[PDB]
């Protein structure tokens, strides 16, 4: 079985501590999105495993 | 045991082109399967037979397009009623796709 090797990582570390006022909530959240540029390409169309 | 000699007259070099040297349709595989493995499966390669393998190994990198011809023959067993005109399906599975198991 052959699988393509890792192509890198995107990592986040917490430089400081989160500072909030007394009235604000003590917990926050972060959401992320992904996309591709105009230089992306694909080849050899196949059958998707997702049934 | 006879030492015969003949005068040879030749001209032209298009015969020894690599396109002509390697552009000969040769047998690459030959397998027989019964009515009920139950089907034919084979990964395409050149090294199956020694002659073609040696022909190809004279070069390090070769890039070519492959033309495949399938010649099926059917032989019956044991009363006789004729050779059936069975339909055959031949499917090419690329390297990134699963292959059938039955």
């Amino acid at each position: 079985k052959s699988i393509n090797a890792n192509v890198g990582y995107v990592t986040c570390f917490m430089q400081t501590n989160l500072i909030v006022p007394k009235e604000a909530a003590t917990s926050t959240y972060i959401i992320g999105f992904a996309a591709a540029k105009n230089d992306f390409s694909l080849r050899l169309m196949r059958d998707s495993p997702d049934i | 045991a006879i030492q015969t000699r003949a005068v040879i007259n030749q001209h032209g070099t298009s015969e020894t082109l690599v396109e002509n040297f390697l552009g000969r349709a040769a047998l690459v595989m030959m397998k027989d399967f019964e009515y009920k493995q139950n089907f034919f499966k084979w990964t395409i390669n050149t090294r199956s037979y020694v002659q073609l393998r040696r022909k190809f190994e004279l070069f390090t990198y070769i890039r070519f397009d492959s033309e495949i011809t399938i010649v099926p023959t059917i032989r019956l067993y044991t009363s006789y009623s004729g050779l059936p005109n069975l339909t055959l399906q031949a499917m090419f599975v690329p390297v990134g796709a699963p292959t059938p198991k039955s």
